[PDB]
C-alpha cells in the first residue's frame, strides 16, 4: 500500500484577510 | 573548620587550642605535677 | 536601633533552586545573664568578631547582586556543568562491512576485512544552558550569612524584605491562601 | 508611556494610499490581488478619510503615565480609567479635549526631570543629606578641620552611588542605606561619635566603623595626615577594601580551579 502524494510547501489563505470553511455560519 | 563561628567556639573551646595550650604556661606546668593529690585535668575542657 | 546585631540567617528550599526565608540566628547564641561586666565584654565582640567574618566572607564569596534572593538567576552566574567531549570510537568501517556482506558471503557472526577506524568525538555539556535556580554548592557560596547592621529602621520600601519568607518578589506581595 | 497607550489600541492614511496606490518598495503586488471586495474598502478610505474619536486614547496616555510613577495603583486603572474618561466625557470640548492633548504630550515629555531624580538621587539622597548636614553641630568642631572633608565625601559618596543610597529622617536620627537592600544601615545621627576624634592621634562603635568602610573608598588624601584614628583607620579601611577586591578574585580563581578550604588561607 504506498502514498506519497505531493503538494506540501505549506498552504496559502493569505492574509490581509483570512480562512475558508467559515469557522461558523450555515 | 567554620570561618563564620569559629570565634564562637574557641570561645567556649568547643574547637581550637587543647586545653595544654590555652592556659597559662604556668598553670599548665603546675597542674602536671599535681594530678597525683590534687586532679585539675577534668576541669578545664579540651576541644575535639 | 542596635549594631553589633546577631547574623540573619538564610534558609534553603532543596526545591526552586532559589533560596527561602530568612530568620535571626534562631539556636546558636550565648546566655550570659549569669555573666558580669567581664565577660560580657567579651561575648560582646566575640559577636562583633563574628560579624566581621561574615561580612568579608560575604564579600569574598558572593557574586555582588542586587537583589537578596533573586527569583530567577540569570544564565551565567549559576554554576553550569561542563562535561568532556565524548570520544566513541566507532568500532568498524561500516564500508568495508557493507561491500564484503554484498559480496562473497560473509555473514560476520579491531577489524580484519579493513584495517580502518574512527573516532566521533561528540560534544557532551547541553544546547542552551541552565538558567534557574542554584545548587546547594552554590547556596552556601551566594547567600552567606547576612549581617542587618540595623533593624526595620525605614519606610516600607526600604527594608530587607527578601527576608519574610511568604514574599514574593515577582510581584513585591505576600502570597496566600494559608 | 504613549506609545504604551499607542501599543495598547489604535490598531495610518499614508499607509494606507502609498499600498492602494501601490508605492510601496518590498511588494508593490500586493494589494491588487486581493479580493475586490477588499479593495472597494480600502479605496473609499485613502480617498474621503473617516474622522475619529481621540479622547480614550490620550486619556489612556495619561492613566498609563500615573500608573508607572506611582499614584493609582496598578489594579485600580479600571476605576480610575472610567473616572477620568466620564469626567473628560462631560466637561469635554475643545477646551478639555485640548487640554489633555497638552498634558499627555507634555508628561511624556516632562520626564527629564523625572530621570533628573533617579540620576543624582536628588530626591532622598542630597535634598535629605543637606538637610541633615544642617542638622550637625555648627560646621567648626574643636579639635580638627578634617571634619569638612569627611563631611564631603558622605555628599560625593551618596552623589555618585545612584544605586539606593537613600537617606531616611527614620525619626530624630537620619540614617543612610548603603542599598535598597539595605544591609549596612548606618546611623547618621549616632555619629555624633565622632565629633570626638575628629582630631586626635576602641571609642568607635562599629556604627561609626561602618560609615568609616562605607564611605572609606571614596577617600584619597582627604581625611588626612595622623589625624589619629579618623585618619589611619580610613587608610586601613581602604587597604582592607584593597585586600578584599585581591582576595575575592582569588577566591573565584582558587574555586574554579577545582569545602571550606580557600576561606581559611584567604581570611
Amino acid at each position: 500500500p504506498r502514498h506519497g502524494s505531493r503538494p506540501f510547501m505549506g498552504t496559502w489563505n493569505e492574509i490581509g484577510t483570512s480562512q475558508l470553511n467559515g469557522g461558523a455560519f450555515s | 573548620a567554620t570561618p563564620s563561628m569559629m570565634p564562637q567556639w574557641s570561645y567556649m573551646h568547643i574547637a581550637g587550642q587543647d586545653a595544654s595550650e590555652y592556659l597559662s604556661p604556668g598553670l599548665v606546668q603546675f597542674a602536671r605535677a599535681t594530678d597525683t593529690y590534687f586532679s585539675l585535668g577534668n576541669k578545664f575542657r579540651n576541644p575535639t | 536601633s542596635k549594631e553589633i546585631p546577631t547574623p540573619y540567617m538564610w534558609s534553603y528550599q532543596p526545591q526552586m533552586g532559589l533560596a527561602a526565608g530568612a530568620s535571626q540566628d534562631y539556636s546558636s547564641r550565648m546566655n550570659w545573664l549569669s555573666a558580669g561586666p567581664h565577660m560580657i565584654g567579651r561575648v560582646n565582640g566575640i559577636r562583633a568578631t563574628r560579624n566581621q567574618i561574615l561580612l568579608e566572607q560575604a564579600a569574598l564569596t558572593s557574586t555582588p547582586r542586587s537583589q537578596l534572593n533573586p527569583p530567577n538567576w540569570p544564565a551565567a552566574q549559576v554554576y553550569q556543568e561542563n562535561p568532556a567531549p565524548t570520544t566513541v570510537l566507532l568500532p568498524r568501517d561500516a564500508e568495508a562491512e557493507v561491500q564484503m556482506t554484498n559480496s562473497g558471503a560473509q555473514l560476520a557472526g579491531r577489524s580484519s576485512f579493513t584495517p580502518r577506524q574512527a573516532y566521533l568525538t561528540l560534544q557532551s555539556s547541553s544546547s542552551q544552558p541552565r538558567s534557574g535556580g542554584i545548587g546547594t554548592l552554590q547556596f552556601v557560596e551566594e547567600f552567606v550569612p547576612s549581617v542587618y547592621f540595623n533593624p526595620f529602621s525605614g519606610a516600607p520600601g526600604l527594608y530587607p524584605d527578601d527576608f519574610i519568607p511568604n514574599y514574593d518578589a515577582v510581584s513585591e506581595s505576600v502570597d496566600g491562601y494559608d | 508611556p504613549a506609545m504604551l497607550a499607542a501599543l495598547q489600541s489604535q490598531p495610518d492614511w499614508a499607509a494606507a494610499m502609498d499600498r492602494i496606490l501601490a508605492l510601496t518598495t518590498r511588494n508593490p503586488e500586493a494589494f491588487r490581488q486581493q479580493p475586490q471586495a477588499n479593495r472597494f474598502s480600502a479605496i473609499l478610505e485613502a480617498v474621503v478619510p473617516s474622522r475619529t474619536n481621540p479622547t480614550h486614547e490620550k486619556v489612556l496616555a495619561i492613566v498609563n503615565a500615573l500608573t508607572e510613577s506611582k499614584a493609582i495603583r496598578k489594579d485600580e486603572a479600571g476605576l480610575i480609567y472610567n473616572a477620568l474618561l466620564e469626567r473628560v466625557a462631560r466637561y469635554n470640548s475643545t477646551n478639555v479635549q485640548a487640554n489633555l492633548d497638552r498634558l499627555t504630550t507634555d508628561v511624556r515629555e516632562a520626564v527629564a526631570q523625572r530621570e533628573r531624580f533617579m540620576h543624582d538621587t536628588n530626591l532622598g539622597s542630597q535634598v535629605a543629606l543637606n538637610a541633615f548636614l544642617s542638622t550637625l553641630p555648627a560646621n567648626v568642631p574643636r579639635g580638627q578641620e578634617d571634619y569638612v572633608s569627611f563631611i564631603s565625601a558622605l555628599r560625593l559618596l551618596v552623589a555618585e552611588v545612584p544605586q539606593s543610597e537613600v537617606y531616611q529622617s527614620g525619626p530624630d536620627y537620619f540614617f543612610q542605606t548603603s542599598r535598597q537592600g539595605l544591609q549596612t544601615v548606618n546611623l547618621t545621627q549616632a555619629f555624633k561619635n565622632l565629633q570626638g576624634m575628629w582630631g586626635v592621634r576602641s571609642l568607635l562603635t562599629p556604627n561609626t566603623r561602618l560609615l568609616l568602610l562605607l564611605i572609606a573608598p571614596f577617600t584619597n588624601s582627604s581625611t588626612i595626615s595622623r589625624d589619629s584614628y579618623l585618619g589611619h583607620l580610613i587608610t586601613l579601611y581602604r587597604e582592607a577594601i584593597g585586600q578584599t577586591q585581591v582576595d575575592e578574585q582569588t577566591f573565584q580563581e582558587i574555586t574554579s580551579v577545582s569545602d571550606t578550604g580557600s576561606l581559611e588561607a584567604t581570611l
